RNA sequence: UCGUUGUUUUUUUCUG
């Protein structure tokens, strides 16, 4: 989740961004206004502690 | 010629340039200079102009009605709560906007 | 003084949609809580059929009052305008 | 004038040729099968004890789909219109079941061969499971592990596969006519061609190809079809053939009466 | 009642995207500068190049809800070996002596060329077309 | 919830009849018959068998709405004979040929086997 | 979750035919083997046995309530 | 009617022996829910 | 609760083609039939029915 | 609520006045409310789980108001646009444009039926367009049957002739088609089509009548005729993938010698467009220019039966860009207007190398779904498709936004009686509507 | 599993279902139009492939990029004696007569929704207002108005 | 393991293959980048497969490949929804709400994926045969 | 013995 607020619309933080290969999924998203703030981890993601 | 940025009294009155068809894209401009008329009909052109980009087509009598209401009372009356309040209508009209 | 004189009645003869329905349903709702029938009935139930075919005859009762912007009005009875 | 020539027969299948016959006669005959052949099926289930892992509604609806032997279905009368008040032997059959694991461990099996006939109008040869062989022991109802017991009192009744799936008779009717396309009824998709991309229908030989020469004809109307028919062992598909005609017949009879009476 | 008669040869036909169906471009033998451009049906009548075509036009067929045929009442068209039922929707009424009828056999057209004197007689409703061969 | 029940389908409520007739008067020697609990089933079958005689001129049906069961079947034979006994003509026909087709079959499957 | 009575799609009977589908398996023959052994052509019914997933099992490993 | 909220069969229609409860009992016309389906059906108070 | 408000006799459900039904027809499930309701006033004309 | 009665029907959001109209209702089971698949277009509604709310009446008089001012036959006509808002629409419209192609025949008792499927019907079966050697009706006639009397219909399409070679054009003379295909141009919402003749022709019920007539009959023959679609007819010949290919290799070679040139500084400086710019551009116009020469050709293969060039010819779903994705090439992907950004340093993936342009690496989806695509491809789809799906999401609640202002702006003017248009002080706007 | 959602129209019966020459009756029919205005191509290679899988007898592989062209997959079926692009001669259940054209038919994994119908269906005549307006309270659960 | 931000200074091989220079010409299959702007390259590592790159409900999707993108996030969307066999014990737990299907199937055409998300034994669908074709209007 | 009433407040994940 990103706690980006939705106050102004703006679009960078939700669009799909090149360094998210591999670390988040690319096709899963919810609808709406959430729409691109809420990422899933990649299947093969991985935090470090 | 097409430019960039407005002048419109000034390149208007430049020499071998026809004064008569000499067109800006920011009405207020028009509103300023050419009368509240021809401010009227560069709005009317305006919307049809992006209306119809797409394709679509909107009957004339519809974009005749909105720019007429809009230059009504003889000024840009723009579209939003301060022009529409600062209106003379009833009360009640306005607070509920 | 508010009334306009009917010669010089000067608003559309015809009857507008928004005419037709008011009068239609004005006459339905009379008709449906036990009022007179101007027009005979064969095998027609339901009050708004009642009142349609009573508006094509031009047998209905009601005379509509016009309201000019100003606040002067003039009035025309539903048996002498032209129905389409 | 209609003729009839079995090719491979069974008692469960049956896989026939009938020609000399209006197109809309056969499909017809299809329909009826499919539907309107009454046979005899699980209809209310009273569970008087579970235990099982398995909601009493599945156990009802996995019950209902079991096959009966309903040869002599014919024979019993529609348990709405029988006089009786409840259910007589005569218009039902009553199957009960009761197994229960025992011991701390193992895992019963529930089959449908469990079920055991109570009542019915005898000596009717109907309500016994169908049994695919002499030890088979037939579908699988449920599991059990220990200290589960499972007791219910089931009810069988004449009912028609329109009312619901679990009457039908037949499995899967097959259906055909025309394997060379001669009445041109289809126009065949293809990317090259309509021969070198389609496979040719089983019975291709059982007929013989157009001539490369020949003309169209435009009178010529189907007239073989080659329909096979399946059944799920609840009645022989000969007894199905019979039933359906019968059942055609005696519908056509009643519109006819209608008819009749009218004036 | 034969409102008109002739016999053409098949210049060329047509069978374009369509299967069943060929544009065929006839003219006349005994009369030239009589041109037909029709539309038949392949398979119901195939037809070939150069082929003789007797072409006849009818406003009727006796000798209003239509019916099966009963073998037992006889018609013209007992002689022929392709009828269509057609309607004109125009009747170019030309220059000097180019006079174009156009019919429709609902769907299929038909376009007729030649001189007013053959033509004159198809002004027209509906026209029954009969071909031999 | 508003599911009809499966057994209204085919069981035909008392009050009204099974087959009911009706004049078609834009032309003579017309009906219209309107059926009940029925389907393609049997009206293809009837209108296929109609369709083959010489003195029916107009034989259609429809198959109105499949959530209700009932079709109603259009009817007009020439002036000959009334379109009712070539209904049951009809009926009396495809009967016969079931019952020899039933013969036939028996006779198959009895050599068969 | 266990296997289903009939097939859905046509009607042909393959609740009984799970533990000979089964019994079959456990002797290495491939799948396609043991489907055409039972006599199971029409893929309508070919896809329950060879796409039953068997859950009852996993329900039973839990000690019953009584 | 002290007589509701008792469970009753019906023994004529289309639902014959079927079980059942009375709801309502207004009279002449019971109004008794089916066990089976979710629903409930009317039935007139001698069947 | 001055321009808008929730008002009776109303309903909302799913849709679903149906091509059998003329232009301005519309099906309605009976439930909903059975609940909502339009007052008629009793007449000659209405007073059997 | 019994049959007959007129309800109000309503979905939301309601745009236009349209959006909104009465119905006449009639009771069936089940638990859903039904439509005539036509009347969705100005719903704006699909059944996919769409939701519609109804309001009823509560009085006489409001029954004569639904009855007489919002009954859908009165609404055919838009008057945003002065054209038919609804038509006939997906499988009517598909089947219809087979129904009227040139080489469809219906033997006798088909026939029989589906006459008897038009309730307008007047009772006389039409001639057969071939009394021998079997009769025979041609489709055209049929869908005459649906059209009422005394209609007149005509239309020019590509400089046709009078004979119609290949079918375009239409002509019907007294309710009765001459000639042409019928499709989305004819029966279609568009202005002067169909829908708008008989609307003014012969008024809203027979409009609406007409609109019936038609589903019925057309929907009876695809019925029985059936229609599919396939993975095939997605596919091409060898041939065309040949073209295709060689269509895109000269594309890339042409960008590769821009990018060469450019990088020279020998490629021309477009006005008002810096060197950057002026590139992309340039890149853009090729790469699209490509794609299009390639569908193009993909197209051309197709054979006439395929059942995407029909169901697109007929107009009902899809157009040309869908069949040259699926088939040739997805083609270059825009995301703000520009190719794919460097999101990483000087490149837009890891897996290309430092400073490269080439289309490939920048967001050139070269192979067609029906082939797959590359990870790399993969994932620029997907940033385009996610960047589309934030897009509407933003749009629509601006748009509504406007649409609210803008009705509260407009709310209260009213064409008075004497032809003036006036505001509720009585202020007057424009001496007479639109000066008609 | 390619976001083709959808509602249940209407429900045929066994026998007016249209069947193949086999006797297979479809489970499900969708509507041809959607497919290429979406291009979800996926859903027809994974119909083929599925088919395939169940003549063959085994689950077939999806992993998204790999090797599995279409052409194989075509190659395989008609090797096991179907029409190369998955295409059958289907017959009208009406009358049993064949269709003009043919049709796209097999196996597809198909998921249903917790978004059934009888927990969306609501009607008010009358009933609960809200205390503070007097208006009918909102809320499906309490009989709620519609806005 | 490689951190967004080093992943800015490496060269990174989609496949195995990637790493062997090549020399076919197939119209059903994919044809890779030109990647000819590089006379050599210096590969640095290897994806382990490009197919991880997908969350978990995208892996599900067969052939995510052949779709357009907005297709994959609906259903990764909706695949969340889908009735199935959420938890084994199902029958001993007190929850507000849950719903089974009765006979669930696992899908017959499988991804490599499923295998880690026990998919295929606790699936959410059943495969039912479908016919794509107009029948009768209704399905529009 | 007709009559007969059932919360707010936020937040959340969803549907078109
Ligand atoms: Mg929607
Ligand atoms: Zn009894
Ligand atoms: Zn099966």
């Amino acid at each position: 989740n990103t706690p980006i607020g939705r106050d102004g619309k703006l679009a960078k933080p939700r669009q799909l961004h090149n360094t998210h290969w591999g670390l988040v999924c690319p096709a899963e998203t919810p609808e709406g206004q959430a729409c691109g703030l809420v990422k899933n981890l990649s299947l093969l993601s991985g935090i470090s502690i | 010629l097409e430019t960039d940025g407005i002048n419109l009294a000034e390149v208007m009155a430049v020499p071998g340039v026809d004064s008569s068809r000499t067109y800006s894209n920011s009405f207020v401009e028009i509103l300023s200079v050419l009368g509240i008329e021809a401010t009227r009909s560069s709005l009317y052109k305006e919307i049809l102009n992006v209306i119809a980009f797409d394709g679509s087509y909107v009957n004339y009598r519809h974009m005749a009605l909105l720019v007429d209401v809009m230059t009504s009372r003889g000024y840009l009356m723009a579209i939003t709560r301060h022009g529409i309040n600062r209106a003379d209508t009833g009360a009640l009209m306005r607070c509920s906007f | 003084e508010l009334a306009i004189l009917k010669e010089e009645r000067t608003t559309t003869p015809y009857l507008t949609k928004y005419e037709r329905a008011r009068i239609l349903g004005t006459r339905a709702l009379q008709i449906s809580m036990n009022a007179p029938v101007l027009v005979d009935i064969e095998g027609e139930t339901d009050p708004l059929q009642i009142a349609m075919k009573e508006l094509s005859q031009r047998k209905i009762p009601l005379v509509i009052r016009r309201y000019l912007p100003d606040g002067s009005y003039e009035d025309w009875g539903c048996d002498e305008l032209i129905v389409d | 004038e209609p003729k009839v020539n079995i090719i491979n027969a069974q008692d469960d299948e049956v896989e026939l040729m009938l020609s000399d016959v209006n197109l809309s006669l056969a499909n017809s005959l299809r329909r009826t099968m499919l539907a309107e052949v009454p046979t005899l099926a699980i209809d209310l289930v009273e569970i008087k004890m579970n235990t099982s892992v398995l909601a009493d509604e599945f156990i009802s609806h996995r019950l209902g789909l079991i096959p009966l032997v309903s040869e002599d279905v014919e024979e019993m009368k529609y348990s709405r219109d029988c006089t009786c008040e409840d259910y007589c032997d005569e218009c039902s059959v009553v199957l009960e079941l009761s197994a229960r694991h025992e011991g701390e461990e193992g895992t019963t099996d529930v089959y449908s061969s469990s079920l055991i006939k109570v009542s019915g109008p005898g000596n009717l040869n109907v309500g016994e499971p169908v049994r695919r062989d002499d030890y088979d022991q037939g579908i699988l109802l449920c599991k059990l592990r220990n200290h589960q017991e499972l007791n219910i009192r089931c009810i069988a009744k004449k009912g028609i596969a329109k009312e619901h799936a679990k009457w039908s008779p037949c499995s899967a009717i097959a259906f055909e006519y025309d394997p060379h396309n001669k009445l041109k009824h289809t126009d065949f998709w293809f990317e090259v061609d309509a021969k070198k991309e389609w496979p040719d229908s089983k019975y291709a030989t059982w007929e013989e190809p157009p001539k490369p020469g020949e003309v169209f004809d435009y009178k010529a109307k189907p007239n073989r079809f080659y329909m096979t028919v399946e059944t799920t062992g609840s009645l022989k598909a000969n007894q199905v053939f019979s039933r359906g005609i019968k059942t055609l017949q005696e519908k056509l009879a009643n519109v006819l009466f209608e008819l009749e009476n009218s004036r | 009642s034969a409102l008109f008669d002739d016999i053409f040869t098949v210049q060329t036909v047509d069978n374009g995207r369509y299967n069943k169906v060929s544009r065929i471009i006839g003219i006349s033998t005994t009369n030239s500068a009589i041109k037909l451009t029709l539309d038949i049906n392949n398979e119901m009548f195939p037809v070939s190049q150069d082929d003789s075509l007797t072409v006849t036009l009818a406003n009727s067929l006796s000798l209003k809800s239509w019916r099966p045929p009963k073998p037992t009442d006889k018609s013209l068209a007992d002689d022929y070996d392709y009828v269509m039922f057609g309607t004109v929707y125009k009747f170019e009424e030309g220059d000097e002596d180019k006079i174009k009828v156009y019919v429709s056999f609902g769907g299929l057209l038909m376009c007729l060329e030649g001189g007013y004197k053959s033509l004159a007689s198809l002004k027209q409703d509906n026209l029954y077309i009969l071909i031999r061969r | 919830m508003n599911a009809p029940d499966r057994f209204e389908l085919f069981i035909l409520p008392d009050d009204v009849p099974k087959l009911k007739i009706t004049p078609d008067s834009r032309v003579p020697n017309c009906i219209i018959i309107k059926f009940e609990r029925e389907d393609h089933t049997l009206a293809n079958l009837l209108r296929e068998e109609l369709a083959l005689y010489p003195d029916v001129t107009f034989v259609a049906y429809k198959v109105e709405h499949p959530l209700f069961a009932n079709f109603v079947m259009r009817l007009q034979t020439e002036e000959g004979t009334r379109p009712k006994q070539a209904l049951e003509r009809a009926c009396a026909s495809i009967i016969n040929k079931l019952k020899t087709l039933d013969h036939k079959f028996n006779e198959e499957w009895n050599i068969k086997n | 979750m266990i296997i289903p009575v009939r097939c859905f799609s046509c009607g042909k009977v393959v609740g009984d035919k799970w533990d000979a589908y089964l019994r079959l398996l456990e002797e290495g023959k491939q799948e396609g083997d043991a489907l055409d052994e039972l006599k199971l052509k029409r893929y309508c019914c070919r896809r329950m046995v060879l796409t039953h997933v068997d859950l009852i099992e996993k329900f039973l490993r839990y000690n019953p309530l009584e | 009617d002290p007589t509701l909220n008792k469970t009753v069969k019906i023994r004529q229609g289309g639902y014959k022996g079927k079980i059942g409860i009375v709801k309502e009992a207004n009279g002449d016309r019971f109004r008794v829910e089916l066990h089976n389906p979710n629903k409930t059906i009317p039935i007139p108070c001698s069947f | 609760n001055l321009m808008g408000k929730r008002v009776d006799f109303s309903a909302r459900t799913v849709i679903s083609g149906d091509p059998n039904l003329e232009l301005d027809q519309v099906g309605v499930p009976i439930s909903i039939a059975k609940t909502l309701s339009y007052p008629e006033t009793v007449t000659q004309y209405n007073i059997h029915r | 609520l019994m049959d007959d009665d007129p309800v109000l029907f309503n979905r939301q959001p309601s745009l236009h006045k349209m959006s909104m109209m009465a119905h006449r209702v009639k009771v069936m089971p089940y638990s859903t409310f039904r439509l005539n698949l036509s009347v969705t277009s100005p719903y704006n509604a699909d059944f996919d789980g769409d939701e519609m709310n109804l309001h009823v009446p509560q009085s006489e008089e409001t029954r004569a108001e639904l009855s007489q001012l919002c009954a859908v036959p009165l609404q055919i006509v838009s008057p945003q646009s002065n054209k038919p808002v609804m038509g006939i629409v997906q499988d009517t419209l598909c089947g219809v444009r087979k129904m009227t192609l040139r080489d469809t025949f219906i033997e006798y008792e088909q026939v029989m039926n589906m006459l008897f499927w038009v309730p307008s019907w007047d009772g006389v079966v039409p001639q057969p367009a071939i009394l021998k050697p079997k009769p025979l009706w041609t489709g055209k006639q049929l869908l005459s049957i649906a059209i009422p009397s005394g209609i007149h219909l005509q239309r020019t399409d590509g400089g046709n002739s009078l004979l119609s070679p290949k079918d375009n054009g239409m002509l019907i003379v007294d309710g009765k088609v001459m000639f042409g295909v019928v499709d989305k141009k004819t029966v279609g919402s568009g202005g002067g089509g169909l829908i708008h003749t008989v609307m003014r022709e012969k008024g809203p019920k027979i409009c609406a009548e007409l609109f019936g007539n038609i589903q019925k009959v057309v929907n009876y023959w695809l019925l029985h005729n059936g229609f599919s679609i396939g993975i095939g007819d997605a596919i091409a010949d060898a041939s065309t993938m040949k073209e295709i290919t060689h269509a895109i290799s000269s594309a890339k070679e042409q960008v590769q010698e821009i990018i060469y040139k450019a990088q020279h500084n020998e490629l021309e400086l477009k006005p008002g467009m810096t060197l950057r710019e002026s590139f992309e551009g340039e890149v853009s116009r090729t790469l699209n220019d490509a794609r299009d020469s390639a569908g193009r050709s993909a197209e051309m293969n197709l054979k006439d039966l395929n059942n995407v060039k029909q169901m697109v010819s007929a107009g009902s779903k899809g157009s040309f860009i869908n069949i040259a994705q699926m088939s040739a090439c997805v083609g270059q992907q825009m995301v703000e207007g520009k190719r794919i950004a460097f999101g990483f340093a000087d490149r837009s993936l890891p897996h290309f190398t430092k400073d490269d342009f080439s289309p490939e690496s920048k967001g050139f989806v070269e192979n067609s779904y029906l082939r797959g695509l590359t990870p790399q491809e993969f994932f620029f789809h997907a940033m385009a498709g996610r960047e589309g799906l934030i897009d509407t999401a933003v749009k629509t609640a601006e748009t509504g936004y406007i649409q609210r202002r803008l009705v509260k702006a407009l709310e209260d003017i009213m064409v008075h009686y004497d032809g003036t248009t006036r505001n509720s002080l009585g202020d007057i706007i424009q001496f007479l509507y639109g000066e008609d | 599993r390619h976001g083709q959602k959808g509602t249940i129209g209407v429900t045929y019966r066994h026998e007016d279902m249209p069947f193949s020459a086999e006797g297979i009756v479809p489970d499900l029919i969708i509507n041809p139009h959607a497919i290429p205005s979406r291009m979800t191509v996926a859903h027809l290679i994974e119909c083929l492939l599925s088919k395939v899988g169940s003549i063959r007898g085994y689950e077939g592989d999806a992993t998204p990029f790999t090797d599995l062209t279409v052409d194989a997959v075509s190659n395989l079926l008609r090797d096991n004696g179907y029409q190369s692009r998955g295409f059958e001669v289907m017959y009208n259940g009406h009358t049993g007569k064949k269709l003009m054209a043919q049709v796209f038919f097999g196996p597809t994994y198909y998921q249903r929704l917790r978004h059934m119908v009888d927990d969306k269906i609501h009607a008010r005549a009358r009933g609960p207002v809200q205390v503070l307006t007097r208006q009918p309270v909102e809320g499906r659960s309490r009989d709620g108005g519609l806005r | 393991y490689v951190d967004g931000e080093e992943e800015e200074t490496i060269m990174i091989a989609m496949t195995p293959e990637d790493l062997q220079t090549r020399s076919l010409n197939d119209t059903a299959k994919r044809i890779k980048p030109e990647m000819s702007t590089s006379s050599h390259h210096t590969f640095t590592h290897c994806e382990i497969h490009p197919s991880m790159i997908l969350g978990v409900a995208a892996s599900i999707i067969p052939f995510p490949d052949h779709n357009q993108s907005p297709r994959n996030t609906y259903q990764s969307a909706m695949g969340k929804q889908a009735m199935g066999v959420f938890l084994t014990n199902y029958n001993v737990r007190m929850d507000t709400m849950a719903n089974i299907l009765y006979y669930p199937q696992k899908p017959l055409a499988k991804t490599q994926a499923m295998e880690y998300l026990k998919f295929r034994e606790l699936p959410a669908g059943q495969n039912a045969i479908v016919a794509i074709a107009c029948y009768s209007g209704y399905n529009q």
